[PDB]
């Protein structure tokens, strides 16, 4: 999911 | 956990410093596809900033990755709504989606089933104006929404929620409110969250209606947040 | 207005003595449940609870002092919230179970039927688990339920409408604080508990909305047909 | 209207 990537950066 | 070791003054300053910027809509009379087009683009961009704002909310970083996901999936529309309501406060009868996008409810009727939520949004703004909601109170409520909305679907989250309550009372003690006036307005503030929750649920319903109608091809991020509610 | 004249002790007493009774279900455990049967039992139960709730509402301090189309409005918005928080409350001493009636105690695997209600069931259970965790008191429950009635529909409203409603809401707040002060709680503990209790209402609103949509699903589905009263309350979500 | 009777009935 996209939320994933945004929360990791 | 540094969130619990913070004084309420530090908590306030931390929340204020984490505030996302006010974005602009793309420039240049609306149909229903054009209006939804602008709002979808704006909402999708506001989402990106909200997610980064959440990482700066004291105690949110301490949560595991997918607990952060749960809380954000559950409260994203509430947070976007209370944000819209807050910056529309000095513009009665109007909603300030963007500095170059100020709409009244009469313009909200261009999109089907959007006018109901607009009035609810406008009513929330009038309530904030009536209570003279301060910025320090607003950022406290917004982080409360982030932590509370999905917590019942945990001790550390309730840990942080208590300190924001302490932070709220501290703020209201600064403004020279008597003990009675303090838990009264505290109650008034928190009861608003019930309505904001209601708007979000009815707002969630409206967007799913826009998906199956397919006028605006929603953002994949916005689709992921929307499909999360089932 | 006499509701504004009530001491916090008199507020509790009025609210306590105005409580609705726990009704019984026409449940027959001789047969294994299905979908239409279970839905039929719940509908019959909820409908009879609605009748009592409507008469309970009239006894809520301040509620009587309003026009019809306002009492009507508040009840139209809050009826499911009140039915749900009542269910949650009487299910408090039964972990993992919902006490719809003294003879109708259900867990999440029997609620797994009726399609899409098991999610709502889990939410109802999680709320009951939360009340148990906080050790919610009856004095606090009757306040919260009265808050729900007056608050849930006040935002969807010329003649000073809500200044009286918010003012009654302010005294119920004072009542809750009273209550906590006698329980031996410090001032900081009072505010905190006040917050924790009121944040529940947000989740209760959420359950109601989901339940409202689920009930709208159920008899375009044409299973066991609703009471005419429920359909009236149901078409208030439009 | 049922909830329209029960309120004054
Ligand atoms: C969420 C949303 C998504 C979408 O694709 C179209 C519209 C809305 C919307 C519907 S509404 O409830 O009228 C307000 C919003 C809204 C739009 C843009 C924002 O930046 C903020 C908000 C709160
Ligand atoms: C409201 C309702 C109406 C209906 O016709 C069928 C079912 C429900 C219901 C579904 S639910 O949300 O699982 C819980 C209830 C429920 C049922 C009986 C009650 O006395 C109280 C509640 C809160």
């Amino acid at each position: 999911k996209i939320l994933h990537r945004l929360l990791q950066d | 956990s540094l969130a619990l070791s913070l004084t309420a003054d530090q908590m306030v300053s931390a929340l204020l410093d984490a505030e996302p910027p006010i974005l602009y809509s793309e420039y240049d009379p609306f149909s229903e596809a054009s209006m939804m087009g602008l709002l979808t683009n704006l909402a999708d961009r506001e989402l990106v900033h909200m997610i980064n704002w959440a990482k700066r909310v004291p105690g949110f970083v301490d949560l595991t990755l997918h607990d952060q996901v749960h809380l954000l999936e559950c409260a994203w529309l509430e947070i976007l709504m209370i944000g819209l309501v807050w910056r529309s406060m000095e513009h009665p009868g109007k909603l300030l989606f963007a500095p170059n996008l100020l709409l009244d409810r009469n313009q909200g009727k261009c999109v089907e089933g959007m006018v109901e939520i607009f009035d609810m949004l406008l009513a929330t703004s009038s309530r904030f104006r009536m209570m003279n909601l301060q910025g320090e109170e607003f950022v406290c409520l917004k982080s409360i929404i982030l932590l509370n909305s999905g917590v019942y679907t945990k001790d550390h989250i309730h840990r942080v929620l208590d300190k924001i309550t302490d932070t709220l009372i501290h703020l209201m003690a600064k403004a020279g409110l008597t003990l009675q006036q303090q838990h009264q307005r505290l109650a008034q503030l928190l009861l608003i969250l019930s309505h904001i929750r209601h708007m979000s649920n009815k707002g969630m319903e409206h967007l799913y209606s826009m998906k199956c109608k397919n006028v605006v091809p929603l953002s994949d991020l916005l689709l992921e947040m929307l499909d999360a509610h089932r």
